């Protein structure tokens, strides 16, 4: 789910909003302030990629709407992740080299770091 | 530098701290050299190329371990030995200049050194690279057949500045020789065959051919 409902079924001090209509409420109307107690809540829960169910035809319009745009950014996004291939290639081109220069955090080879920074900081995001 | 040594107290003095020195300068290089296991062992480990699971930290551990053990442990220990043995030597420079002292030919009165051979090889390599504009002097060359050593030794190793002066000195041996070029080719050629014959079996076979291509690439630019 997404949103939840939760009421003290069976049975202001905060804000002062003084409820007109419930004198006595278990929370405040407006400020929740509950004079009867406080509730903390947690759940054994993952979270979840899901959508709202379509009912109606006019669901099913928004459904479609909403797919064609995940799909144009899906597009976009896969562009560019494909973009950084070359730059992959000729890093590791340069890589191959192995060619021996001169200047312990920093002590690698410049394009062996590059090479990380660019494969495990922008590929892998 | 040291106390300048003029009475036998100074003598003795300038030879206990020469000894002490000794001492210590041991010492030392016994610490350098005994990183020197550990070193081939992290080698073994980073050799191994085995992949394993988890952007400073995204190279491989054996990599970063032998970076801190080289660069931070290996270079403090030569340093500091390097000090030690400046300060012997300057020792032992007074008390002979004292001994001398008390007691072209005025003026007369390491061979294990990997950077000395390079810094030779470097100057070999330009001198070479100088020497081949006399095309006679370039006949002579070829009939040495340097062109054979330079590409089995010198082509790979050194830095790539020496690489690329490597391949322009073997681009200008061959300038107008057709025997050398027909060498040359023939040896290029060799290798990459060697190589494609077990291309099926090994990717390193593949990656270990690319300065033969560089160096065909850079003969067929030069007209």
């Amino acid at each position: 789910a997404s949103n939840l409902m939760i009421e003290f079924a069976d049975f202001c001090h905060k804000c002062r909003s003084i409820n007109y209509d419930e004198k006595d409420p278990f929370l405040c109307n407006a400020c929740g302030f509950c004079k009867y107690a406080r509730f903390d809540f947690m759940l054994y829960a993952k979270p979840c990629c899901a959508v709202d169910p379509i009912e109606n035809e006019e669901d099913r319009k928004k459904a479609v709407s909403n797919i064609n745009t995940l799909l144009d950014k899906a597009d976009r996004v896969y562009h560019q992740l494909m973009g950084h291939r070359p730059q992959l290639e000729n890093l590791l081109c340069k890589v191959n080299e192995a060619a021996p220069e001169k200047p312990t955090s920093a002590s690698v080879n410049r394009y062996i770091l590059q090479l990380a920074q660019e494969y495990c900081g922008d590929c892998k995001n | 530098a040291v106390d300048p040594i003029e009475n036998e107290e100074d003598r003795k003095k300038a030879v206990s701290n020469i000894n002490t020195l000794l001492d210590k300068a041991d010492r030392v290089y016994h610490q350098l050299m005994g990183h020197r296991p550990q070193l081939e062992n992290l080698l073994c480990k980073v050799n191994e190329a085995a992949p394993e699971k988890p952007t400073s930290a995204s190279v491989n551990r054996y990599i970063l371990q032998l970076a801190q053990e080289y660069c931070g442990d290996c270079k403090n220990s030569f340093d500091e030995l390097s000090k030690i043995i400046q300060k012997v030597f300057a020792s032992r420079k007074e008390l002979l200049e004292y001994d001398l002292q008390q007691r072209s030919q005025y003026r007369a009165l390491s061979t294990k050194c990997y950077g000395c051979a390079s810094a030779v090889t470097e100057h070999c390599i330009t001198l070479l690279r100088a020497l081949a504009t006399n095309p006679a002097l370039r006949h002579i060359l070829v009939s040495q057949g340097l062109i054979r050593e330079l590409f089995d030794y010198n082509l790979r190793r050194g830095a790539a500045a020496m690489r690329e002066e490597v391949r322009q000195l073997m681009c200008l041996l061959t300038r107008d020789n057709p025997e050398a070029t027909q060498q040359m080719n023939d040896l290029i050629i060799g290798k990459v065959s060697t190589a494609l014959k077990g291309h099926w079996a090994n990717p390193d076979l593949a990656s270990s051919l690319q300065y033969e291509m560089l160096l065909l690439t850079d003969s067929i630019s030069k007209e």
